[PDB]
RNA sequence: UCAACG
């Protein structure tokens, strides 16, 4: 050509091989903004799909498997070597980029409820619980058996009827939250009978037992693994994402009647807000919808290799024009509620949508007068421990800005760790106090008359005592 | 050690005293809900059932609380506990004797959270005061918190997996504090910038621009439906703008009913021609810009981000300043409902048809790039001949980079302008950019014409390999393509080298985001700790805890930041 | 108290505190058999 | 130890962590579960 | 005997090496499973480079 | 309960006097035993002193009927044989 | 102030498809009829499954779902059957349900495809649209699936398993004349199959006086009901909904006054 | 990703 | 026990001495999806500390063309410090120089 | 894992057509021709058959848990 | 201080309105007599709002000046911020 | 401008430039507990103990730590009951 | 876990009224009808037929919230006409239209078959 | 400890 270099010594096999495993599943990567490719690489790791074909044999914690995986209609050539066709993660979905009722605003997504009823994006969640019968204790033996309230001095009031004789619930029995999956008893040394040691289901699991296995582990003790299965129909909190970095929850679910419908009768399975596309500049999503429409009509899986030069938007548009649709992919839509044609023509086409592991059921938590920590006598932390949400220092600064002194007081003292102490008036140091005896005396002064009750957070009491242990005296004087 | 426990974050001093985990708090994913008002939040039933607000039994409410007690924990509008005068707590779940269920004045029934219970809604990080706002509770039958879309801007929250915290005040005193200090309608206007925090956003902004155009005419039935969603409608149908041949209302005529009371405001649309004000047709604007609202009626103009957004002098800001906070809450909600129901008739979309431009425009873009590459080549040849003269204060390398960047940037902007000229009225990218809902002229240009120069650390793409950016390029190549210029648009698709360079630029963006979060957090905390105790005393002096006078009057004029407005003195500038 | 065996799929009844080993194969991986009580599944 | 019920077995609870008289529902002990919280090798060290 | 060395799955010294896909199915191991991970104490651990 | 409720209006900080430490500590004669367990569970004059604090969530400490909530804990003293600098 | 008198012409009538044109009708009525096709035509489908043995690879709830989606012939018996809530008998009885029973075990080496033909109904009228077959599950040798199921009357508003139709095609104003949809470029858009215009003209000239009329339909069936029967039952069911409203409205009007 | 004066 | 311990804990060293141990090696394999399994197996971890916010080790470098994926990096506190190999990249096993 | 009954978008029964689709592919029909012959016309229905991945055969390869 | 020479603002501050309404409502919930006739108002906070409008709340606000003195404004005397 | 001017006034009020750091903020003669919440913590407490410093308890953070009502808004004033007004009016309940 | 049962959308729970008629104080001769457990299907037909009536000045229907199941229909009629009368007459007219349509569809079916 | 979520 016009001379640039005449001394090439090597040549690239194909430029698309610069991308990795997760970025190779992106269709038309070169038509996306770079941060969006980076975000899709992370989201693709969290999608749901058949992780491995031997999943029935495996007993893994937190395994999700989609009901009806489908291979992409618009696929990269390098996907074949990643085996994505063999074990797909996601379903091709008729996606309309439109503003319908305002429930797809921000990044949310309106989903078709009728499609959801027909199996769309339905998944199973398997959770495995492991327990070991440990006889290592000198006089402690953690035998597997069904605990009895009368026989066992230590027991709990959750349901124990499910447990069989072996102490392990049979497969095929429904288990609701706070039920006993495995019943175990530690024999109690009679210092002078039983401290309950059963394992309880995570709250709101609401599943059916799938497999129960009894073996001997590496240590030789009896080992039992119990796998609980819970189907997961998509809801209005679940997170769905495409292959181009567009992630969003499900805003609301409309039935097929309510969804907008083309003249052929096709109603979008998913409606995404048009406002997501422009700022993010994920044009690859649009080109994939066009190529998907063409591929579904033609009957051949589309090619979306990053750098091709034989596939252009114009060529795809002409191909679609052959099959009777508008060349740019827009379709005349009718409003489901009223039947009137929507004045703007909505862009409808099939697009591979994925279902991420983050679901609303796993992320919903509420706390009200729950258990408290030992050290601080403050509410616990975490969803598993029914922990309260932390009122951070930034939060207290916001409340200071509000001027809501009493809400700040409630939230930081009364709701968390209320406590009362008795403090000598003469010396600020706390004084011994027997409420039942009604005798209150202060050591170091030999004074009983001058003692005052002080209400402080238990954490503040702990701080003052730790200061005293460092020989600092925090003498709190009411005067 | 003791010092180790106290000293670090999450120690007793800070992690357990200044902030601590609290009861009566809940958290779940947030999802949109246009139908809810600004102050309402949608709480799932399970979260509402676990959380309980204790109510004192009075002679007025003994019957209602008795019914709640009878229902028990199982039925949703029930009571979890009864707290007697003695302090004894009767958990109703485990069987209480029928004697215990009887209530007398002074008992405290802990009812389940019901519709209308004031709560505080929070989203971490709580950067500013508007990030904790008091919301009324509306119970809806799914498991996500649902908040109105306008309230997303104060919280900086979008519905892509975000989560928020729900704190329920447990006393009448603190409930009144929230109700009268921190409710969402009360904090529409921020004292930080004396501007409204919340504005019409997303579909409602894009659709309000289209609704308010001169073109929009609504027939009788459509007006009926739109008026149905207007909460403050007087019940009187406005006389149609076009009585004959067929009665047809206009978009502005209906939006005039949304506007609260009698509000007078003049703002300009984004596409306002600069010459219009000086020339004729200043008042009869040809393009229907220059929004004017007289007597609470939209006389003319196309509404956009400037009129209904979060900026000083906006229609929402004038409503809050003039009508009050309650009517302004109704204003936000009514705009959203009516416009969102019109959007079902009109509709919005984004497709490839928007990205594609005319063939002539593509040829013009290509020619601009051709002549730009030629100019860069000429600059390079001048530099090689040493004919280039150094700019004062700059090395010859620096001045070469300056001139090359100027040529490339001029070409980039010119191609962008050609693409923007190509856009038709119907183009949806233009709808969103013009309305201000999302996007920018830059994004349109990169979508249609030219992605632009990729810069890392303030320079073109550096020579990572020995004297060349990538192995494919020849050593000592300072040309446009070699150093990073991406000639192709996103629609056209980046060539492989440009793909890698674009990835480098995007990675710089990601790194900057990650770094800025941490550094700004530290700065914010230090400022708060330094100034936490400063407050306006009843002398109206601003004093700290020590009672030292920081200021004799707050702001030197003793006025709060939210009430003030921008104004022109008008005695200053004119000549004698 | 009937345990199906992984290796040879033959049910073997095992009493409490009895070694978990399947007769006729010796495998130590047993599965508990499906419960007799029946669960109603909505087709939904 | 329900005061109105001599020799009454108080049922344990997990939700709030308290022992409650089953026949009247009185909460005896408010938050008295908290968290509720190798000896073989050698001895005390 | 001087000890035991953990074996990365599907390497040359693993049992699964050189087994036809039908044989892998007979062992209840997936043919598509990549290998490259150790099974230590019952959990599959991957050595990040 | 009979003591009036008061709110702290001033917190005075000072180094604790060794004499005051001796008087204040419930433990008398110091902690003579490194072991925490005597008579099976409780070691008088040991690290886990019944008088020092409530143990096992059901016991009552000797000094007051805390029942794991009322008792704020009580300090003990160790009489060092030779003085040591405080860090 | 009275109802328009509609007309119907049936252009195509096949075993799985009905095309008809409703004229002299309001848009709201036509769209409501289309809506009732999808969501308010009663059909019999499986809603209760008790699985006795399931050795298949698909788990139990998977099998129940697939069974529910299987269409069942409900041409004439659906009118006779009562909703389970209406029936006085506890749970399910022959008047309020139909019992389907499935027992299949694979003893041959070859894979056994459990199909809808293996579902056996106690009532002859309700059969799984067999008179290929829908594949419930595939079974390897030594795997067995035995289940018992009852089918209940219901409509699509509850679940899509009761949706009679496959796709209901609704179109009015085939050549844009009321300008309900404003094409940015009229020429690019493909002409409708019902369009009466010549190839040269893309859109018909605007008619301000005109209002939507002559709505075009194309109803396709899953085999659960005859495609004619879907339309007739939808019309009848919407009429019943309106009549129930009228009864309750009369009660309220009389009670207030 | 735009230019030197813009954003990366 | 030495090999098993270092693999299970993720600390590279001995049980008694954790001063020279390097954490982060030998993570549990992710099995959410086959893509996640494959990517976890083909992963590189730069030793630079996450706490340090200096941006030089994080930025994509020109020499990563074809050796490391440009797009695939975790977004958060570890942007650019965790990298995934490209499809064709092959790390050298090693040989004698004799 | 197995061909879905009732194509998601519209609801046409597509579970009875998988084996016929595979057979028509064996008869050297192109995928588009096979889809046309099976009666699948709308692109929503064609998506179901075209993009389906039949994993249940791979799962059937494993020996049964109970014989 | 004396009743004369009151230097604080006559208008009731927003924080005072919040605390007065909350405190009066808490009293009303504990069966305190209500000055304003209630038109079927059962919620204590709403009754307190009615009382504040009527300026019949029986609370006197003691405002602490920074010098240590206090000025006692009754709720009636203060002009409601609304 | 109010918010900028307040920060500038706090930094320059003492007469020496007070950095918003542990050094500048903690050097100012605030209460020892308030200094304890910011950065230095234990060292501030030890110094205060050595010199016999007393915490005035007028700060917001100090009151928050001890669980008392803060001196912030809604805590600046103390409400008192008005007996004469209680007698007047219609005492319906 | 908080998902409503499917039958809630169309089944009236005990103690719920299908129609409740509340007058509108703002404007004369206007009534606001609330229909429970109904959706756009019924509402749109009723509103359209009401609009066809010359004596009906205003007619519209509103679903207050899609998650809840309720229709609110506002009808305003001229004096000498009542909103309740307009609602009943609208229902009669829609029933007549549907009956006529059924007869004609049956005739079309019979003609298409064997003809 | 590690890994995700904003
Ligand atoms: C917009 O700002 C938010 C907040 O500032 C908050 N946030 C998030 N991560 C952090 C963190 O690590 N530390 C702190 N302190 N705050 C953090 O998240 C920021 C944005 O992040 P993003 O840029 O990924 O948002 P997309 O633009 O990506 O939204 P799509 O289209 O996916 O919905
Ligand atoms: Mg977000
Ligand atoms: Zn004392
Ligand atoms: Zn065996
Ligand atoms: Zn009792
Ligand atoms: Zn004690
Ligand atoms: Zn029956
Ligand atoms: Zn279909």
């Amino acid at each position: 050509e016009v001379a640039y270099c005449s001394t090439y010594t090597h040549c690239e096999i194909h430029p698309s091989m610069i991308l990795g495993v997760c970025a190779s599943i992106i269709p038309f990567p070169d038509h996306n903004q770079s941060p969006r490719n980076t975000y899709q690489s992370a989201m693709g790791k969290q999608a749901m799909g058949v992780y491995i074909t031997n999943f029935h044999v495996r007993m893994d914690t937190l395994a999700h498997v989609l009901y009806y995986p489908q291979k992409p209609l618009v696929t990269t050539r390098s996907m074949e070597y990643l085996r994505f066709r063999e074990l797909p993660a996601g379903i091709n979905s008729i996606v309309a980029i439109a503003s319908y009722t305002g429930y797809n605003q921000e990044d949310s997504v309106i989903m078709n409820r009728s499609a959801v009823d027909r199996g769309f994006f339905r998944s199973v969640f398997y959770r495995s619980y492991k327990e070991q019968e440990s006889k290592k204790g000198f006089d402690q033996e953690e035998v597997f058996e069904k605990p009895t309230r009368e026989t066992c001095q230590g027991m709990r009031h959750a349901i124990y009827d499910k447990l069989d004789d072996d102490g392990l619930i049979a497969p095929g029995v429904r288990v609701s939250g706070d039920d006993v999956i495995i019943g175990k008893t530690v024999t109690l040394p009679e210092n002078e009978t039983k401290r309950d040691c059963s394992t309880f289901l995570r709250t709101s699991e609401t599943g059916i037992v799938d497999q129960v296995m009894v073996t001997l582990n590496q240590e030789g003790y009896k080992f039992c693994k119990i796998r609980v299965r819970s189907v997961r129909i998509p809801q209005i909190g679940d997170k769905f994402a495409s292959r181009h970095g567009q992630k969003g929850t499900c805003g609301i679910q409309y039935r097929q009647e309510d969804m907008p419908f083309t003249c052929e009768g096709i109603t979008p399975d998913i409606i995404i807000n048009p406002h997501a596309i422009p700022s993010r500049m994920t044009i690859g999503h649009l080109i994939e919808c066009l190529q998907g429409k063409v591929s579904a009509n033609k009957g051949e899986i589309g090619d979306a290799t990053p750098f091709n030069d034989a596939v252009n938007v114009q060529k795809i548009s002409n191909l679609l024009s052959d099959y009777g649709y508008h060349l740019r992919g827009n379709e005349v839509l009718y409003n489901g509620f009223t039947g009137r044609k929507i004045t703007s023509q909505i862009f409808i086409g099939p697009t591979y949508y994925q279902r991420l592991k983050h679901m609303v059921d796993d992320k919903i938590h509420s706390r009200a007068r729950g258990p408290i920590q030992i050290l601080n006598r403050q509410p616990m932390e975490g969803r598993s421990r029914d922990g309260g949400l932390r009122f951070g220092e930034m939060e207290r600064d916001c409340q200071i800005a509000h001027g809501a002194a009493q809400f700040l007081r409630e939230r930081l003292f009364e709701a968390s760790d209320p406590y009362q102490v008795h403090v000598c008036n003469l010396c600020g140091i706390m004084a011994i106090a027997n409420t039942r005896t009604h005798t209150y005396e202060c050591r170091g002064c030999r004074n009983k008359t001058q003692i005052s009750l002080v209400r402080m957070p238990y954490a503040c009491k702990l701080l003052f005592q730790e200061l005293m242990s460092m020989s600092i005296a925090p003498r709190m004087m009411s005067v | 050690s003791l010092k180790q426990r106290l000293k670090g974050k999450e120690g007793r001093v800070r992690g357990n005293l200044m902030g601590k985990r609290v009861d009566f708090s809940a958290r779940t994913v947030i999802t949109p809900d246009p139908n809810l008002s600004i102050d309402q939040v949608g709480v799932p039933r399970s979260i509402a059932a676990n959380m309980t607000f204790a109510e004192i039994v009075t002679p007025f409410n003994i019957d209602r609380l008795q019914e709640l007690v009878r229902r028990g924990n199982s039925q949703y509008p029930g009571a979890k506990y009864i707290i007697r005068d003695n302090g004894d707590r009767i958990d109703l779940r485990f069987h209480p004797k029928p004697s215990d269920l009887h209530l007398q004045t002074g008992y405290k029934v802990e009812r389940h959270m019901c519709d209308g219970d004031i709560v505080i809604f929070n989203r971490q990080p709580t950067l500013h005061k508007m990030s904790m706002m008091g919301h009324r509770v509306r119970i809806l039958p799914w498991s996500t918190f649902r908040l109105n879309l306008s309230v997303t801007t104060p919280y900086n929250a979008d519905f892509d997996g975000d989560e928020m915290n729900l704190h329920l005040p447990q006393s009448l005193e603190t409930r009144a504090e929230i109700q009268e200090l921190a409710m969402v309608p009360r904090m529409i206007v921020t004292p930080q910038s004396n501007r409204p925090v919340m504005g019409i956003v997303q579909d409602t902004l894009t659709a309000v621009r289209k609704f308010t155009k001169r073109d929009v005419f609504l027939e009788r039935g459509e007006v009926m439906n739109l008026l149905m969603f207007l909460s403050t409608w007087d019940g009187k149908v406005p006389q149609p703008a076009i009585l004959k041949p067929r009665p047809l209302w206009t978009g502005k005529q209906i939006f005039s009913l949304i506007i609260p009371g009698h509000i007078n405001c003049i703002r300009t649309h984004s596409t306002h021609p600069d010459d219009e004000d000086s020339g004729p047709y200043k008042h009869i604007s040809p393009g229907d810009t220059k929004v004017v609202v007289e007597n609470g009626e939209l006389i003319m103009g196309i509404l956009c981000k400037k009129s209904l957004g979060t900026s000083a002098g906006s229609l929402v800001h004038i409503s809050y300043l003039e009508m009050g906070h309650d009517i302004t809450r109704l204003f936000y909600s009514n705009i959203q409902t009516v416009i969102n129901n019109w959007l079902l008739i009109e509709g919005h979309t984004i497709g490839i048809g928007d990205s594609i431009a005319d063939s002539k425009t593509y040829q013009d873009i290509q020619n601009t790039i051709k002549k730009a590459k030629q100019d860069v080549i000429e600059v390079i040849e001048k530099a090689h001949n040493n004919e280039l003269e150094p700019t004062p204060g700059n090395t010859l390398r620096q001045t070469f980079e300056n001139q090359v960047n100027r040529i490339l940037n001029d070409a980039r902007d010119k191609t962008g302008s050609s693409a923007q000229k190509s856009l038709s009225e119907y183009n949806n990218f233009k709808s969103m950019v013009v309305s201000g809902a999302k996007g920018s002229k830059i994004n349109i240009s990169q979508v249609i014409a030219v992605v632009g120069q990729q810069n890392v650390e303030g320079k073109r793409i550096p020579f990572g390999f020995k004297h060349r950016t990538l192995p494919h390029f020849i050593k000592d190549d300072y040309g446009p393509e070699s150093r990073g210029f991406v000639e192709n648009s996103y629609l056209a698709g980046l060539t492989p080298t440009e793909f890698f360079f674009h990835a480098m630029g995007g990675r710089e963006g990601l790194i900057d985001t990650a770094v800025k979060t941490a550094e700004t957090g530290y700065i914010q905390r230090r400022l708060i700790k330094s100034m936490e105790s400063v407050m306006v005393k009843y002398d109206a002096t601003v004093r700290n805890s020590i009672n030292q006078v920081v200021q004799l009057r707050y702001g030197e004029d003793g006025l709060a930041g939210e009430s003030v407005e921008f104004q022109n003195l008008a005695t200053l500038k004119p000549s004698n | 108290m009937i345990y199906i065996c992984g290796e040879c799929h033959t049910e073997n009844e095992i009493k409490s505190r009895d070694p978990i080993r399947c007769r006729e194969c010796g495998y130590r991986i047993m599965y508990k058999k499906r419960t007799k009580r029946l669960v109603v599944f909505d087709a939904r | 130890t329900c005061p109105n019920h001599p020799d009454a077995i108080l049922v344990e609870d997990y939700r709030a962590g308290d022992m409650i008289c089953p026949e009247c529902g009185l909460v005896v002990g408010d938050r008295v579960i908290d968290v509720g919280s190798n000896p073989l090798l050698s001895d005390g060290d | 005997f001087i000890g035991k060395i953990p074996i990365m799955l599907r390497s040359t010294y693993c049992l699964l090496n050189g087994l036809t896909d039908r044989d892998l199915c007979e062992l209840n191991e997936c043919p598509l499973d990549p290998g490259g991970y150790f099974i230590i104490n019952g959990s599959e651990k991957v050595l990040i480079a | 309960s009979a003591c009036p409720l008061r709110t702290i209006k001033r917190v005075q900080f000072g180094v604790l006097s060794p004499d005051e430490l001796k008087r204040m500590s419930v433990t008398e004669g110091g902690i003579k035993y490194p072991e925490t367990t005597e008579g099976g569970r409780p070691k008088l004059g040991g690290l886990m002193d019944p008088r020092q604090g409530v143990i096992e969530r059901t016991g009552r400490c000797q000094t007051c009927a805390g029942n794991m909530t009322e008792c704020p804990g009580h300090f003990g003293h160790i009489e060092l044989a030779k003085p040591v600098f405080h860090v | 102030p009275y109802a328009n008198q509609p007309t119907v012409r049936i252009t195509e009538l096949t075993d799985e498809n009905v095309k008809f044109i409703i004229e002299n009708t309001d848009l709201a009525v036509a769209n409501s009829i289309r809506r009732v096709f999808i969501a308010e035509v009663p059909i019999i489908a499986i809603d209760w499954v008790q699985i006795d043995a399931n050795s298949s690879v698909l788990h139990d709830e998977f099998i129940a779902h697939r069974l529910g989606l299987i269409p069942l012939t409900s041409d004439d018996i659906v009118d006779k059957l009562q909703y389970s809530r209406d029936c006085t008998c506890e749970e399910f009885c022959p008047e309020c349900s139909v019992e389907f029973t499935l027992d299949v075990r694979c003893n041959e080496d070859q894979t056994r495809h459990v199909t809808s033909r293996d579902l056996i109904s106690n009532s002859p009228r309700v059969i799984p649209v067999t008179s290929d077959d829908i594949l419930i599950v595939k079974l390897r040798k030594g795997q067995e699936l035995r289940l018992r199921a009852y089918a209940k009357k219901g409509f699509g508003k509850e679940h899509a398993k009761w949706n009679p139709t496959a796709g209901v095609a609704f179109e009015y104003d085939p050549d844009n004349a009321l300008r309900h949809t404003v094409y940015p470029k009229p020429e690019e858009w493909p002409k409708s199959e019902y369009s009466e215009l010549d190839e040269d003209e893309s859109q018909a000239p605007y008619d301000p006086n005109g209002k939507p009329e002559r709505f075009y339909y194309n109803v396709e069936s899953c085999g659960s009901l005859r495609p004619e029967t879907i339309v007739l039952s939808a019309l009848s069911g919407l009429k019943k909904k309106l009549s129930d409203l009228q009864t309750q409205l009369s009660h309220e009007i009389q009670s207030d006054v | 990703i735009w230019g030197i004066g813009c954003n990366p | 026990d030495g090999l098993k311990y270092s693999l299970a804990t993720g600390n590279w060293g001995d049980q008694k001495k954790a001063h020279q141990a390097r954490a982060g090696v030998s993570q549990v394999l992710n099995r959410l999806t086959f893509a996640s399994t494959l990517s976890h197996l083909r992963r590189l971890n730069s030793p630079i500390g996450r706490d340090g916010k200096l941006a030089k080790p994080r930025q994509l470098h020109n020499t990563l063309w074809g050796m490391v994926c440009p797009a695939e990096t975790p977004e958060g506190h570890a942007v650019g410090l965790v990298k995934n190999l490209a499809l064709m990249a092959y790390i050298s096993v090693g040989s004698q120089p004799s | 894992m197995i061909i879905p009954v009732r194509c998601f978008t519209c609801g046409k029964i597509v579970g009875n057509k998988w084996e016929a689709y595979l057979g028509l592919l064996q008869a050297e029909y192109t995928e588009g021709d096979a889809l046309d012959a099976l009666g699948l016309k709308r692109y929503c229905c064609r998506r179901m058959l075209l993009a389906h991945v039949d994993l249940i055969e791979k799962l059937l390869n494993y020996a049964p848990l109970e014989k | 201080q004396a009743n004369q020479k009151r230097i604080t603002t006559p208008y009731m501050t927003k924080y005072e309105r919040a605390r007065v309404l909350g405190t009066r409502a808490l009293q009303i919930a504990m069966c305190a007599p209500v000055m304003v006739e209630l038109e079927g108002e059962t919620d204590p906070l709403l009754i307190a709002m009615k009382e504040l409008k009527a300026r019949k709340i029986p609370i006197i606000i003691r405002r602490y000046l920074p010098d240590g003195s206090y000025e006692d404004w009754g709720v009636d005397e203060l002009i409601i911020s609304d | 401008y109010r918010h900028l001017a307040l920060l500038c006034d706090t930094m320059t009020c003492r007469g020496h430039l007070m950095a918003i750091t542990r050094h500048g903020v903690n050097r100012q003669d605030t209460g020892p507990l308030m200094k304890c919440s910011f950065e230095e913590t234990v060292d501030v407490l030890m110094e205060a103990a050595a010199h016999g410093e007393s915490d005035p308890m007028k700060g917001v953070s100090e009151n928050i730590m001890l669980g008392q009502l803060a001196p912030a808004g809604t805590g600046c004033f103390d409400l008192l009951l008005d007996a004469e007004k209680c007698k007047y009016g219609m005492e319906i309940p | 876990m908080n998902a409503p049962p499917a039958f809630e959308s169309f089944l009236l729970f005990e103690g719920e009224k299908k129609i409740t008629i509340n007058k509108d104080t703002k404007v004369p001769n206007a009534c606001l009808f609330t229909i429970n457990k109904e959706d756009h299907t019924l509402g749109n037909i009723i509103k359209s037929q009401l609009l066809k009536d010359p004596q009906v000045l205003f007619a519209g229907y509103k679903v207050p919230h899609p998650l809840e199941h309720k229709i609110i229909i506002r009808v305003q009629t001229t004096p000498d006409y009542s909103p309740q009368e307009a609602f009943t007459n609208a229902i009669t007219d829609l029933i007549s239209e549907l009956s006529l349509l059924e007869e004609r569809f049956r005739v079309a079916i019979k003609d298409k078959q064997e003809g």
